[PDB]
RNA sequence: UUAAUUGCGAUAACGAACGAGACCUUAACCUACUAAAUAGUGGUGCUAGCAUUUGCUGGUUAUCCACUUCUUAGAGGGACUAUCGGUUUCAAGCCGAUGGAAGUUUGAGGCAAUAACAGGUCUGUGAUGCCCUUAGACGUUCUGGGCCGCACGCGCGCUACACUGACGGAGCCAGCGAGUCUAACCUUGGCCGAGAGGUCUUGGUAAUCUUGUGAAACUCCGUCGUGCUGGGGAUAGAGCAUUGU
RNA sequence: ACGGAAGGGCACCACCAGGAGUGGAGCCUGCGGCUUAAUUUGACUCAACACGGGGAAACUCACCAGGUCCAGACACAAUAA
């Protein structure tokens, strides 16, 4: 008994604990977000990662510790939930996957822009119609500064932005300072497999067809 | 109950009347819904429950594979094994008994003794 | 029966494929039915400050949700029910039976 | 029996450390007809034992007063219900006590009828009409006439016959002319067995003449009552799909449960000998296994083809002979009966083979020596029945040991051999175990190791029954067609809306060629393309 | 932490079985999900035995998440003193 | 010229890209599609009053039938400044009239480029480098105060300084939104009390109960009378209650 | 880039013709100042001053006068049934 109102909003809330908690637990796997599917008498939540198999662990021993520690706090009776583990496509144009690059790269010690311009011909090198990095702290000195590395073509308002750009932030915190990364991905809107298929400011004319003049009065008959 | 409610679904979807399954004049299988809404057979009207030498012969003699049956299709799990002739057969219940190796300490003791 | 089935989803766009498949299907059960009835949306406000401190002009921002609620009044016996309950699952969407 | 999570393939490097590549597999594609349905035993103890059926008639005969448990959720439900039912029984399991159910289902309410039994072969056809002729005419007055391609009775008789048994292809000609054929007008019930046949070569005449009914039931606004006789069935839903059945009265157990238990052991051979080294191999494990499994009970065996039915019994018989008794389990102890058994045998093999106790049966042989070698084993004079897959279908021999005599089957079409399929060897388990003489049953699957991992996988479990009509279809479709019923191309898509094809082929796309589209709108236009490829041919 | 070690037998013996347990960061309930004693003593016996690489602590919104190792519940077992290869949080 | 490097044009430039626009949400039109006792309407039954002569005003969920005009929608169409007339190298465009539901980018917002502040926030963060403290700790907790303390200066506001009013009766109209499950939320109705409020049930997890949220300014009748007055209620005293230990 | 240099453009966060006001009084509220043990603190032209969603009796609380508790995991050594 309780209200739709609240219900609707519990998903959200229910929705928003695993996402942090996933982040927070398989991020070293390229964690690249969740997908919840209720159906009566049981719900199934699905994992998309690249490596799955660390996921998994050795006869899903990771799988199954994480549905039963999803299990005990959540609140759910026994083999209401199970949850899957899937290998995540196109790995070249995910925002938070790549972005997880950015992450692992400058930890090692590599320099700012090889790493940032390693991603943009990537992501380029995936079909891409554009890319963004973005870094911003301490980089190299005490003043801080941010740089910007850009490639293609973006738009940057309207509705369209919403649908064609994925947009990433990734914290990395080195013995220096936290450093901030942006990543926005345009995919291409007519591999886009949903919705539109174009900018809504661009047109498209059909080729005339040519064709003679007939010049004399002819009849087909049956 | 004196429910009007003829569930003809002769335990499809409902379990079996225990007491009484099946009537005994025109066959139709009663479900427990079936069962306590009416004391009659919902198809011919008849009475459904009434208010070893002396029993025939074959009727107790019948009803002893039946329970086989039941326990066949209960014991049905190891039933549907394949022998073949590359299984280990490991002669063990369920575990190694314990993973501990002294029981065989005795072959080499034997040895010993030989 | 008089069995009711009720649709609270967020997104319009698979509820009419939900509504709309339910539909064909009693039809094509020849079934007696209401039409479906479609809820008023209730629109979920909150407005709060854009900014984290207490610095910068007052500027506030609204966001919303959708919720859009349609039901459906069946009556049939208990057969065709349970096979409809077991399909037509899509996802963000409960559907919940009730009976009388 | 639990579901797992998902299914997980792994590929490892033999010689590397590190080098993992592994795919975790998922499954959401889990569909209604993607289930077997089954059916659970549950407890009604009590049955209707002969005198609750109300037929004196019926009551002064079948002195049988146990009444089948293997029928209690059909029991009466087909005796009064005029709706489809799918009643499966393997081995001898209920196919000369169901098969009378179409006496009881409708015929008291309108008798003189002529409900017609359908047979799949002419060897079924024989034994339908021999064992019934002196139990349904003498008591119930209705006399039993044969429709096949060797018979050709006289119509009248036909017509006042009551038990008509006639073959699908047989059927299908009578089918061929049923707007005029006045003969075909009183079917009430059609009573057939071995349905899940479709795939074999009668079967598209088998499933093309189910589907004509259904359009007949439709137009005439009347049913017509179908029952069919097969063993466990994996695709039952569509079974029930499209047979039309309804949802009180249905039959299908797993070969776990019989009346006998049957005991199933599998043997691999190695995949070097093409075919022709592999039977020396393998024919002495199958001399001490008839050893091993029957000591003094009976036995049989099945050849690959006519040629291995002789050199089965040259090693055998010169096998017999490094033992005790070269004439083992001979059964003759009179001298003189011996010889004047001997006598009636004709010549070549049978003739020295008959005195070792070992039987063969091939389709080379005179007819009356057919019965000799099954005569013998009436009586259990002889013990091994070696013969080929024909007998499968044909006189329910009471053999207890049943041993796959190899694998693979020489096919002209592709000039090779193709290995056995799921629909012969299922059916040949259950000659194993005899009828009140042992309790249980053992069978031995002779075979290839490549095809023993997957047989073990299967052969407990077995296929569903697929349909392979569209390789003669163009013979069949005016079968119904040709008489001026639809004339526009638009019904061709409605022709075979109601085939057991249409359903399998939205179900199993890539079992009928289809690898576009999965969806039920991708199988329309390849339907159609179906229908069109026909039309130019 | 002064008090009785029934207390850590069962809460420790309860964490072999299933192998995760999940604890709010809420100090003095005085309860704790299906654990008789309370939060205090169950929250602070794990970041006690987290040290020693044994289980494994998730913030994830103030929730405390545990899991186990493969070495920390066989180190578990001697505390609970019963034959190897018996039960496992994540066994067959 | 446009709100807009919005677009014309004279041109050593042509052809383009981001921002604007386009786009998305919402408010306006549909007696057109699909509808719908949780929304209405009309009629048909029972039934009350007046007139009785054929009517008017009502009430009624098992008393039934029909439809979707108003009500909720989902899918669509419609406006592009349309036509005409003026002005302009007679080009972008601007003005007037007609029609139109809509002709001030149709009204309003959401998003909003390159770049900059050494703008604000370590007191939002289990974000954070360094420093500081770490056990009579700046950690945490319990008791009592303070954040309200006033001779003063400023900033955003609420009352008003009266008859276009104040006061007493009656007339009587909206929209946005919200509301309880292991709790005690929104409360109708009956009773008591001037009032605040209290008491017993009721209906509601909500288009169906609060709720037609009978809100106020307002409309009509009466009292007052240009008197710092019945304007204005600051500063105060006593008493009756609510919430919360 | 800047200019205490000149054009041209825009804008009811400029003016124009006006409307409603504020600034004048009481009160509410915020800031500075005074005071105190503390009257916690950030923000000082637009771009701070019913702002920190800050309408604080206890909590919030960051301040003051006080009384407790230790949540110093872990390792090493020490006392020690
Ligand atoms: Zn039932
Ligand atoms: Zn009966």
């Amino acid at each position: 008994l309780i209200s739709k109102k609240r219900k609707l909003v519990a998903d959200g809330v229910f929705y928003a604990e695993l996402n942090e908690f996933f982040t927070r637990e398989l991020a070293e796997e390229g964690y690249s977000g969740v997908e919840v599917r209720v159906t009566p008498t049981k719900t199934e939540v699905i994992i998309r990662a690249t490596r799955t198999q660390d996921v998994l662990g050795e006869n899903g021993r990771r799988i199954n510790e994480l549905t039963l520690l999803v299990q005990k706090r959540f609140k759910y009776a026994p083999g209401t939930i199970v949850l899957y583990a899937e290998r995540v496509q196109d790995r070249g144009l995910s925002a938070v996957a790549q972005a997880e690059s950015m992450k692992f790269k400058l930890l090692n010690g590599l320099a700012i822009r090889r790493a940032a311009y390693g991603v943009v011909r990537y992501v380029m090198e995936s079909g891409a119609k554009g890319c963004e990095v973005v870094v911003s702290g301490k980089l190299r000195a005490a003043r801080a500064k941010a740089m910007k590395f850009a490639d293609g073509f973006l738009i940057h308002s309207g509705q369209p932005v919403n649908d064609f750009i994925d947009t990433a932030t990734r914290h990395v915190l080195m013995r220096q300072g936290v450093l901030g990364i942006k990543v926005k991905i345009m995919r291409d809107p007519a591999k886009s497999r949903t919705g539109p298929k174009a900018l809504p400011d661009a047109v498209t004319i059909i080729e005339p067809k040519e064709e003679e003049p007939i010049l004399a009065p002819s009849v087909k008959d049956y | 109950s004196g429910s009007s409610k003829n569930c003809n679904c002769q335990g499809t979807r409902h379990p079996v009347f225990d007491i009484a399954p099946n009537c005994l004049h025109c066959g139709k299988v009663v479900c427990v819904i079936e069962g306590l809404n009416k004391g009659k057979c919902g198809h011919c009207h008849e009475q459904l429950i009434s208010d070893k030498a002396e029993e025939n012969p074959e009727l107790l003699a019948a009803q002893e594979r039946l329970d086989r049956l039941l326990y066949f299709q209960d014991t049905s799990a190891e039933r549907t094994k394949i022998i073949d002739n590359a299984s280990d057969f490991d002669m063990n219940q369920e575990v190694g008994l314990w993973g501990s190796a002294r029981e065989r300490a005795l072959a080499l003791k034997k040895q010993q003794r030989n | 029966i008089k069995i009711r089935i009720t649709l609270t989803s967020t997104k319009v766009k698979q509820l009419e494929n939900v509504s709309s498949n339910i539909v064909k299907n009693a039809e094509q059960h020849n079934l007696v039915k209401k039409g479906p009835v479609r809820l008023p949306t209730k629109v979920l406000k909150i407005s709060t400050r854009k900014t984290p401190n207490g610095e910068g002009s007052k500027t506030w921002e609204t966001y919303e949700m959708r919720i859009h609620k349609r039901y459906i009044d069946l009556e049939a016996p208990v057969q065709i029910v349970k096979r409809i309950t077991q399909i037509t699952i899509e996802p963000g969407v409960d559907v919940e039976v009730v009976v009388a | 029996d639990p579901l797992p999570p998902q299914v997980v393939v792994k590929v490892v490097s033999d010689t590397w450390i590190g080098c993992e590549s592994t795919h975790a597999i998922s499954f959401q594609h889990l569909i209604r007809p993607f289930n077997e349905t089954l059916q659970t035993k549950l407890l009604k103890l009590r049955p209707l034992p002969t005198s609750a059926l109300q037929n004196p008639l019926i009551e002064s005969i079948y002195p049988f007063k146990y009444f089948n448990p293997m029928q209690t959720m059909t029991f009466y439900t087909l005796y009064n219900t005029n709706e489809n039912a799918f009643v499966g029984s393997p081995t001898g399991s209920g196919k000369t006590i169901v098969a009378e159910l179409a006496i009881w289902h409708a015929f008291k309410t309108f008798p003189g009828k002529k409900i017609v039994y359908i047979a799949p072969m002419k060897a079924l056809v024989r034994e339908r009409v021999d064992d019934w002729r002196k139990k349904i005419t003498p008591v119930t007055g209705d006399k039993v006439v044969e429709l096949t391609g060797d018979s050709l009775p006289d119509p009248k008789d036909v017509h006042d016959a009551t038990i008509v048994i006639t073959t699908p292809e047989k059927f299908d000609g009578i089918s061929r002319n049923w707007q005029t054929r006045k003969f075909v007008q009183d079917v009430s019930l059609i009573i057939m067995d071995e349905i899940h046949l479709l795939a074999s070569d009668r079967g598209p005449i088998l499933e093309m003449i189910v589907s004509r009914m259904n359009y007949i039931s439709s137009q005439t606004k009347q049913p017509v009552r179908l029952l069919g006789m097969s063993t466990a069935v994996s695709n039952a839903y569509d079974m029930a799909g499209w047979l039309g059945v309804k949802d009180h009265g249905l039959y299908n157990f797993p070969s776990s449960v019989r009346p006998v238990p049957l005991k199933m052991y599998i043997d691999g051979f190695p995949d070097n000998l093409a075919f022709c080294p592999l039977m020396k191999t393998m024919n002495k494990p199958v001399f001490m296994a008839i050893k091993q499994h029957s000591p003094d009970k009976p036995a049989l065996i099945f050849v690959a083809s006519r040629r291995q039915t002789r050199l089965t019994a040259l090693d055998l018989i010169h096998l017999c002979g490094m033992e005790d008794n070269p004439r083992r389990f001979l059964n003759i102890d009179d001298e003189e009966e011996l010889q004047y058994y001997l006598s009636q045998v004709t010549d070549d093999t049978l003739k020295l083979s008959l005195q070792f106790g070992i039987g063969l049966h091939h389709a080379g042989l005179v007819q009356k020596d057919r019965s000799i070698s099954h005569q013998l084993f009436q009586k259990n004079k002889i013990q091994i029945l070696i013969a080929t897959s024909t007998l499968a279908w044909g006189v329910n021999l009471p053999a207890h040991l049943v041993i796959i005599k190899g694998t693979q089957f020489f096919d002209a079409k592709i000039e090779g051999y193709r290995d056995m399929d799921l629909t012969d060897i299922l059916q040949m388990m259950g000659r194993a175990g005899r009828p009140a003489y042992d309790t249980t049953g053992t069978a031995i699957v002779y075979t290839k190791e490549s095809k023993k991992m997957f047989y073990k996988h299967f052969l407990n479990v077995g296929f569903p029954v697929e349909s392979s009509l569209h390789k003669v279809l163009d013979d069949h479709l005016g079968a119904e067609i040709t008489s001026g019923s639809i004339t526009n191309k638009q019904e061709a898509l409605d022709f075979l809306s109601w085939t057991f094809l249409f359903r399998r082929a939205h179900h199993n796309p890539t079992y009928y060629g289809i690898e576009d589209d999965t969806s039920t709108a991708g199988v329309s236009e390849h339907l159609s393309s179906l229908i069109d490829s026909t039309l130019e041919n | 932490m002064l008090m009785p070690k029934e207390d850590r037998n069962k809460i420790h013996q309860y964490l072999f079985q299933e192998g995760v347990v999940v604890a709010k960061k809420d100090f003095n309930q005085a309860k704790h999900e299906e654990i008789d004693t309370k939060n205090l003593y169950v929250i602070k016996a794990l970041q006690s035995l987290t040290s020693k690489g044994y289980v494994k602590t998730q913030f994830s919104w103030q929730y405390y998440y545990y899991t186990l190792t493969e070495e920390g519940v066989e180190y578990l077992r001697e505390y609970l003193n019963l034959p190897e290869h018996i039960v496992p949080g994540t066994y067959i």
